[PDB]
């Protein structure tokens, strides 16, 4: 009372969430990636029980289990793809939708950052046990590895690679509670994605200029629905134009062989969203010390917030900033090269650099010309 | 005037409108479907087994 | 000397938030200290510091700019908050010393 | 009201305060206020009303005699006919959270006094009324918006205006409101609007004629009055147009007509929006334009 | 909850604005859209572009090096 949209317990809320939500007028197209990395959860979570419902998790079956889904459950080729490659789409889009954030210090706001690095240390927990189920090559080497990581903690550390097996070296066990674990995790990150989005409603969207946008805001619809709606069938495009016309042009092929306990292969490298560590992991020549890289090489998110110096929010305004922001993501894009290539000269020194070159440019560079630029602006 | 035929008849009573996109969808696949499959089956002539088929078939 | 002096005015054209209309202070992040000296504007020069702000978000929502000629310049920028803020952040920073001793 | 016109006729004479600008009145001269009585000040559009206790013929002497310009050609006997205003679906926000209250006004293009629907619209705002602080009735007068406005103090006051002119016109209404409250009330108008354009009673009706009828008579309540009903009824609708003859056509309004009627005016329509005030919390047109269909 | 009503403290501001069915979708697609389009290309290209191609270098470099790596070098069987 009045209207039925801003009383009831419920549509009060899908009202006052989105709907009578007050966003900023000018918000990029570096904003829509919000709503594309919740719509690939649903559309993940929906391909994914679809599946669930052919798949069986024992060695002796995951694989062709798989197989059978793809060649005679109905449209099961297509489910199978649609969610393999969403897998996909969605990293790429949580990749932008952290570089916006980066680039636009929304990483001021917190909480709102911090369930976010949850959230992708969750995905990527996610999409690697996902990748373990058709139990294939890769899917068996990825969970000796990875699996193998807690080694590297003294004392315990085999006691808790004993635990993640369930034996004594990869097996069925492993293979059962990672499909349950896999099942599980998607809607802890739906829960968690609703924490984000919480925090987040706190303050408000940032927006590109990074001043108050106070003085001007507008309802979510139909402005920002209808330009979601719109950010989606152009994602969607080249997502059906990959999955339709070139399947597997994304994905190693070592998972068309049934997974081998005696033979490692010798091109063994990860889905493409995890060689930018899997590159940091080889560059130190020392077990303990490549795991701590590689852990610090997706925590040092984290620190973020805290080696903020400029005056300003954004980088709209600090051209020093964006030339080392922009170096930074061709640093990026440099380590996913150097992952894909063996552990041979001149890669592995190229490695080392692109990495000693990563932490370099968050920890040291960012906050110094930061505050270098503070003087320039006479502050 | 189309516009002002179809904006007064079809779009403008919200109730019409959808019987609008129903109606039209349907007419829509029927013939986007058609179209298509045509245009496919086209630009592979003699590769699919709709024209092999003939060969082993019966008559 | 005359060194920075001439580098700070390339940086201000670097930056660009002259294209806006912004004053450089218009641009400063609102911290608590910023928030607190802004309450502290006369109520003219909040007003067109408001209105400068809501013009520069409406710039920046058709993706366009000032056409050259309104472009704030390097001597013309008046730092309107500068000076509160310096003693808000003086206040504070008795207060705190105030407070371990 | 004048920003409403300011913006709903934009770019043409409407679009023009009565008083007029202020470099206007700074400069205008002798010269012009001469043409300007010269140019329109003329016989054949002037029109000299009377009422009360006076002879008709009398009357007609008197101004034989003092009213007595003369006509030559045709042009002199020429009433002009004025360039078309055109209507623009728009909004013109004046903001100022500095003071007391905010002030809306909402409306669509009118007929214009020659069309007979003007009496339907009359009466479909009977239906709606006005309503303000002080009326005695409260919550349980007949107008379901004052309701509602008592209800949950969604005003201060608000009134339907049906608004004509010789081409064009405007019908819409206006309320006043405290800055946390405009948004419920815009919605509970616009919402007494579409119920007028899909599902008006009978019982509405009959209240709304009658309501009508009494504002009627009590338009000619004077001399001064009577005489302002004569003075416009001829420069306007032509003629004289009797109380029998209006309460003829109000007789003749029901259901069905209102609902035809409001549905061609404001169904649908691209309304103009003068906001004045701090009125942050009503916003966008793109909502305010969606509020014109689905009851 | 609601926030349209606390947000700012706003005073003489006067905006106008027309429904879109008196305007067009997208005007001035040449003389106002394609300018600004190649008006921010401009300014940006220079601050993106060159890491991108220098990562581009070191990318071509370090394989076609590793490639050269793979060749014989004559002077090993020329006893
Ligand atoms: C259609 C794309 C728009 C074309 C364009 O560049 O507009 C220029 C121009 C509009 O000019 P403008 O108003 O000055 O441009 C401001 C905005 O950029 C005008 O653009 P906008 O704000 O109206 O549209 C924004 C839109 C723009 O889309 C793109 O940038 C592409 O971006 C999105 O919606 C985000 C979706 C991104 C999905 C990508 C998925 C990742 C997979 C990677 C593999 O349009 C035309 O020239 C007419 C073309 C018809
Ligand atoms: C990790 C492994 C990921 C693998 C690498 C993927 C990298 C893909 C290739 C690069 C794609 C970037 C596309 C270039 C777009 C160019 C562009 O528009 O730049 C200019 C434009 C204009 O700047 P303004 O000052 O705000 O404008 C307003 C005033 N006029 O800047 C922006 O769009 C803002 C920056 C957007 C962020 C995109 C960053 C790309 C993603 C990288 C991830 C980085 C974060 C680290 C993740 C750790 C895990
Ligand atoms: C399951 C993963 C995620 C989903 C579905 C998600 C979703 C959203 C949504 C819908 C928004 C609002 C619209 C927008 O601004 O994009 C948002 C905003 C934001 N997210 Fe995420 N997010 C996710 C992960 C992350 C990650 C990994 C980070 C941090 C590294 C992050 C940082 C932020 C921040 C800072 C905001 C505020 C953006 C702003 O300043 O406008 N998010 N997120
Ligand atoms: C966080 C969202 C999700 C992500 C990131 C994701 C990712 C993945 C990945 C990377 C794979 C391997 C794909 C391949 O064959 O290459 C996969 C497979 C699979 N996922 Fe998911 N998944 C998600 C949600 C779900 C959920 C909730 C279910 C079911 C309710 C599910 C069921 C499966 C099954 C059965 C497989 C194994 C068979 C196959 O590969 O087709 N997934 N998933
Ligand atoms: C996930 C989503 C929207 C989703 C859909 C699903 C709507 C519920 C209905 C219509 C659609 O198709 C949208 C994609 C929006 C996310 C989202 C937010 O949470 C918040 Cl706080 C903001 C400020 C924005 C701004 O643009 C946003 O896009
Ligand atoms: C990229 C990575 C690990 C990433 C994790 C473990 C983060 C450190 C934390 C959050 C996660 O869940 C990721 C899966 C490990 C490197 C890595 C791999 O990914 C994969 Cl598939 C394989 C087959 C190997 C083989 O040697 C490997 O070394």
């Amino acid at each position: 009372a009045p209207n039925i949209r801003k009383s009831h317990p419920l549509l009060k809320m899908i009202n006052n969430s989105l709907i009578d939500l007050p966003a900023p007028s000018n918000i990029s197209a570096w904003w829509n990636f919000g709503s594309l990395l919740a719509v690939c959860l649903m559309t993940q979570i929906l391909t994914g029980l679809l599946l669930a419902m052919h798949y069986t998790a024992d060695t002796s079956l995951a694989f062709s289990s798989v197989a059978h889904t793809c060649r005679n459950v109905q449209y099961g080729w297509l489910i199978r793809n649609l969610h393999a490659n969403g897998a996909s789409f969605f990293f790429i889009c949580i990749f932008l939708h952290i570089g916006r954030g980066l680039y636009y210090g929304s990483y001021l706001y917190k909480e709102t950052w911090n369930t976010g690095v949850i959230l992708l240390l969750t995905l990527m927990a996610t999409a690697f046990v996902g990748y373990v189920l058709p139990w294939g090559q890769m899917s068996f080497w990825g969970a000796t590895v990875i699996t193998n990581l807690f080694s590297a903690i003294p004392y315990i550390g085999h006691t808790l690679v004993e635990w993640a097996w369930g034996g004594f070296s990869v097996d069925n066990p492993t293979l059962t509670r990672f499909f349950a674990l896999h099942f599980l995790l998607p809607f802890a990150i739906a829960g968690i994605t609703i924490i984000h989005l919480t925090f987040l409603h706190e303050s408000g969207s940032n927006n590109p200029l990074g001043i108050s946008s106070d003085s001007d805001k507008i309802p979510f619809h139909p402005y920002y629905s209808f330009k979601d709606i719109l950010g989606l069938t152009l994602m969607l495009t080249p997502f059906l134009t990959l999955a339709l016309f070139s399947p597997n042009l994304l994905g190693d092929p070592e998972n068309f062989t049934p997974a081998n306990p005696l033979v490692t292969p010798p091109h063994i490298k990860p889905e493409w969203y995890f060689l930018f560590a899997y590159a940091i992991l080889r560059s130190i020549p020392n077990k303990l010390g490549g795991v701590l890289a590689l852990a610090a090489s997706v925590l040092i998110l984290f620190l973020i917030p805290f080696l903020h110096k400029s005056k300003q929010r954004t980088m709209t305004f600090r051209p020093l900033s964006q030339t080392l922001f922009w170096l930074l993501v061709a640093n990026l894009l440099i380590l996913t090269w150097i992952g894909s290539q063996p552990v041979e000269h001149p890669f592995i020194i190229i490695g080392q650099m692109a990495s000693l070159s990563y932490f370099t440019i968050l920890l040291i560079l960012f906050p110094t010309i930061g505050t270098l630029e503070n003087k320039m602006l006479n502050y | 005037a189309l516009l002002r035929q179809a904006y007064s008849a079809l779009f403008r009573r919200t109730s019409t409108f959808a019987l609008t996109v129903v109606l039209g969808a349907v007419l829509f696949e029927r013939a986007f479907d058609q179209g298509a499959d045509a245009i496919f089956e086209h630009l592979n002539e003699g590769k699919l087994w709709k024209h092999i088929k003939h060969k082993y078939e019966a008559s | 000397g005359r060194l920075m002096d001439r580098i700070r005015k390339w940086y201000y054209n670097a930056a660009g938030f002259n294209k806006y209309g912004l004053m450089r202070d218009d641009t400063l992040y609102e911290d608590d200290d910023v928030k607190e000296a802004l309450k502290r504007l006369p109520k003219d020069l909040y007003n067109e510091r408001m209105f400068r702000i809501k013009r520069a978000l409406d710039l920046s929502l058709k993706h366009r700019i000032l056409p050259k000629e309104q472009w704030v310049k390097y001597e013309e920028d008046k730092p309107y908050l500068e000076p509160y803020l310096k003693e808000v952040i003086r206040e504070r920073l008795e207060r705190e010393a105030w407070n371990k001793k | 009201f004048d920003y409403l016109h300011a913006t709903a006729f934009q770019g043409t004479a409407l679009a023009r305060t009565v008083e007029g600008t202020t470099e206007n009145i700074k400069h205008l001269t002798r010269a012009d206020l001469a043409s300007y009585i010269d140019t329109h000040f003329k016989a054949p559009r002037m029109v000299l009303a009377a009422a009360g206790g006076i002879s008709h013929k009398e009357l007609v002497d008197a101004a034989r005699q003092h009213f007595s310009g003369v006509s030559f050609t045709y042009k002199e006997d020429a009433v002009p006919i004025l360039p078309r205003c055109r209507f623009t679906g728009s909004e013109i926000r004046a903001r100022d959270d500095a003071l007391p209250v905010a002030h809306v006004a909402l409306a669509v293009e009118g007929p214009g006094w020659a069309d007979p629907d003007n009496v339907v619209l009359h009466v479909a705002n009977a239906i709606i009324g006005r309503y303000d602080r002080t009326f005695g009735g409260g919550k349980h007068l007949s107008s379901r918006l004052a309701a509602l406005a008592v209800e949950h103090k969604l005003c201060h006051s608000f009134q339907t205006f049906n608004t004509s002119y010789s081409d064009t016109g405007l019908f819409g209404f206006h309320f006043v409101a405290d800055p946390l409250s405009i948004d419920d009330m815009m919605f509970c108008a616009q919402g007494e609007w579409m119920r007028l354009c899909t599902s008006t009673t009978e019982s509405e009706v009959k209240r709304a004629k009658n309501h009508l009828r009494s504002a009627m008579v009590a338009q000619l309540d004077g001399t001064t009055p009577v005489c302002e009903t004569i003075g416009s009824h001829l420069l306007n609708y032509g003629r004289r147009i009797s109380l029998e003859e209006w309460d003829s056509r109000i007789s003749a309004v029901d259901a069905r007509m209102v609902r035809d009627v409001c549905s061609k005016y404001i169904y649908d329509k691209c309304p103009a929006l003068a906001a004045v005030g701090p009125i942050e919390q009503l916003l966008d047109y793109n909502r305010i334009r969606s509020g014109m269909y689905w009851i | 909850g609601i926030h349209f009503g606390n947000l700012a403290r706003v005073r003489h501001i006067i905006t106008y604005s027309l429904s879109p069915f008196e305007q067009r979708a997208i005007p001035n697609i040449f003389s106002d859209a394609l300018p600004n389009v190649w008006r921010r290309f401009s300014s940006q290209v220079f601050k993106v572009a060159p890491p991108f191609l220098g990562a581009y270098l070191l990318y071509s470099w370090g394989t076609q090096e590793f490639e050269r790596l793979k060749r014989k070098n004559p002077a090993d069987y020329e006893n």
